[PDB]
């Protein structure tokens, strides 16, 4: 139940160094220990390493020579450096840390950050409104031609969550992704209220607000 | 090295007890704690069992863990199987150096869920997109079961060029979503009188239409 | 009154801070 | 925070 938040570059060139950090909220950053785990798209979990408050580090033997873990509790920074990355290192990277109440502890994980190893350059999305389609009405926004994943989409800065469906992205022959997010709203509302989709593409530091009107 | 192997797939119908085993290939299963993780679509793994057989407060009591020295394996048992139990499960333990090792994962399927027709939404190109000299038809297909569809595009003549379709992807309600996109030039969209998306889900086909 | 300084171990001792 | 499985202390 800890709020662990991973952050990193989104896209890394082959042969370069992948650098990630993790911060914890909702608990203390002192004592206990910190772990990294990764999951390539469509594959299983692979442990990377652990560092604890004694200073000791433990590394997956098959990544040992490339991994460095560090932690600074005053900065609230848990760090991973993975050198000489290849395509095999493309994965969601999860931070994990025990959630500890009086008398009980078990591991809690962050939601992960996807890191893609690719030579291609970051491309920011282009967002187009999908005008209302109808007692309900559907409206959405088309997020086109970005790279790498992911894009996240909210509506009315998160105020609107019911009936929201952000579809998995299509990968076009171009190599770029596109996705769509759709919301069902009371057709009664289409003149009384405004609908804006908020698109975030962390790898290009692109954020877009797109008003969807009729 | 030390490996933990799991069955690739376990399945049961609602109400059944199912078990997922986690066999340690080398060294004693009893030597280190065994954890079980559950993973649902689009989310991080969460502990369902830790320290062999302890359960976090919010985890249903239908879940339990055990160790079997003689088969050198650990088991996760799910009694009274429910649809919401459908997910991937991984065991996790440690080797002799205190390194974590994950088992390879098991897909748990809950059988007998009823056929679900896809909901279909077809959007024409926005004026904004067309200002930019581009045009995309967007066909969105959701809430179907089982997870297999085929998309056909119409213009009575079969639009068969510039098609990209996702593969069905499991939503959190165990139904599936997919989408299909048709590219075309501005002139092309104004060219014809109608464009339709036809989703065929086993037997029944669903076709929506849009007009310039 | 003890806080783990490193991962706890099955059937084995581990390091704790007292308090 | 637990209270006094097997513990050495620094
Ligand atoms: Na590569
Ligand atoms: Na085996
Ligand atoms: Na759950
Ligand atoms: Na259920
Ligand atoms: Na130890
Ligand atoms: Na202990």
């Amino acid at each position: 139940h800890l709020q662990l938040q991973e952050s990193g570059p989104g896209l890394v060139k082959p042969s370069e160094t992948l650098s990630l950090t993790c911060a914890v909220s909702g608990g203390s950053s002192s004592d206990y220990w910190w772990s990294w785990i990764r999951q390539p798209p469509g594959k299983g979990l692979e442990w990377i390493g652990r560092i604890d408050s004694i200073g000791n580090t433990y590394y997956n033997p098959s990544l040992r020579s490339r991994v460095t873990l560090s932690v600074d509790t005053s900065k609230n920074q848990f760090s991973l450096e993975l050198t000489s990355v290849t395509a095999a290192d493309t994965a969601v990277y999860y931070c994990a840390r025990p959630y500890c109440a009086i008398g009980r502890c078990y591991e809690s994980w962050g939601q992960g950050v996807l890191v893609t190893v690719s030579s291609a350059s970051t491309k920011g999305p282009s967002v187009f409104p999908l005008a209302p389609s109808s007692g309900t009405a559907a409206l959405g926004c088309l997020v086109k031609d970005y790279f790498p994943e992911p894009v996240t989409v909210s509506w009315n800065s998160g105020a609107l969550t019911s009936g929201v469906h952000t579809f998995p992205a299509v990968l076009q022959s171009s190599g770029l992704y596109s996705l769509s997010s759709v919301v069902t709203v009371p057709s009664s509302s289409l003149g009384t209220q405004t609908y804006i989709c908020n698109v975030n593409h962390k790898p290009s530091n692109t954020k877009v607000d797109k008003r969807v009107e009729p | 090295e030390v490996v933990f192997t799991q069955p690739h797939s376990v399945s049961g119908s609602p109400g059944q007890t199912v078990t997922i085993s986690c066999t340690r290939t080398s060294g004693s299963i009893d030597s280190e704690y065994v954890q079980w993780y559950q993973q649902r679509p689009g989310s991080a793994p969460t502990i369902v069992i830790y320290r062999d057989n302890q359960r976090p407060s919010g985890v249903p009591d239908r879940f339990s863990g055990s160790i079997d020295s003689s088969s050198n394996s650990a088991s996760l048992a799910i009694s009274g199987l429910k649809s919401e139990d459908e997910a991937d499960y991984y065991c996790q333990s440690s080797d002799d150096s205190y390194n974590w090792v994950f088992g390879g994962g098991t897909r748990l399927t809950v059988l007998g869920q009823p056929k679900a027709a896809p909901s279909v939404t077809l959007f024409p190109p926005s004026s904004e997109e067309l200002q930019a000299n581009k045009a995309t038809l967007v066909c969105l297909i959701s809430d179907f079961y089982p997870g297999a569809v085929t998309v056909a595009w119409k213009a009575s003549s079969p639009v068969k060029a510039g098609v990209e379709t996702t593969t069905p992807s499991k939503q959190s309600n165990n139904k599936y979503a997919a989408s299909s996109y048709l590219s075309l030039t501005p002139e092309q969209w104004k060219s014809h009188r109608s464009y339709s998306c036809q989703v065929t889900h086993e037997g029944s086909t669903v076709e929506k239409t849009v007009a310039p | 009154d003890i806080v783990p300084l490193e991962e706890e171990r099955k059937g084995n001792s581990s390091k704790y801070r007292l308090i």
